[PDB]
Order: structure tokens, then sequence, then C-alpha cells
């Protein structure tokens, strides 16, 4: 019933966090 | 909220915090005029 878990992720530093609001349309991304 | 917490950290376990996406509102810590400890040797309060 649960599929939103996480594995390990010791999170030593994680000093940057950008939690923010975000036939199918072709999703194109440039990184 | 950080400065007005209910529990203060101990001496042996010093709590270290890192600040991101924030601004230095110096006026809030400067309006009380309680800067009794002014041993600012090597710096100036005008070049802030
Ligand atoms: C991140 O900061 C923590 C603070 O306790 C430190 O232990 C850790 O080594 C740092 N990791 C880095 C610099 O990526």
């Amino acid at each position: 019933m649960e599929s939103e878990f996480r594995v390990y992720s010791s999170a030593n530093n994680c000093t940057f966090e950008y939690v923010s609001q975000p036939f199918k349309n072709l999703r194109e991304f440039v990184f | 909220e950080v400065f007005n917490a209910t529990r203060f950290a101990s001496v042996y376990a010093w709590n270290r915090k890192r600040i991101s996406n924030c601004v230095a509102d110096y006026s809030v810590l400067y309006n009380s005029a309680s800067f009794s400890t002014f041993k600012c040797y090597g710096v100036s309060p005008t070049k802030l």
C-alpha cells in the first residue's frame, strides 16, 4: 500500500533545498 | 523564531546551523541598542 518510501539517504550535508511548487504532451528538457 | 526557542543548546554539544536563502536583517538586532559587548576589534560597524 506504501510506495513513497526512501532508501538509505544518510544526508550528511544536504544544505541546499529548493522545495517548491512544480498522446501526452511531449516533455522536452534541457539540462 | 530561532532566537526565541524554548530549549537552549548545551556546552559540550554545540548546535551548528547553516543558513541559505535568507537576508541579514541587522536592524532587528540593532534596534534594541543592547550591544554592550562591542569588542569588535579588526572590523567596523559602518562597512556592513
Ligand atoms: C555538511 O555539514 C555537516 C555538518 O555537520 C558536516 O558534518 C558534513 O561533513 C558536511 N558535508 C559536506 C561538506 O558535504
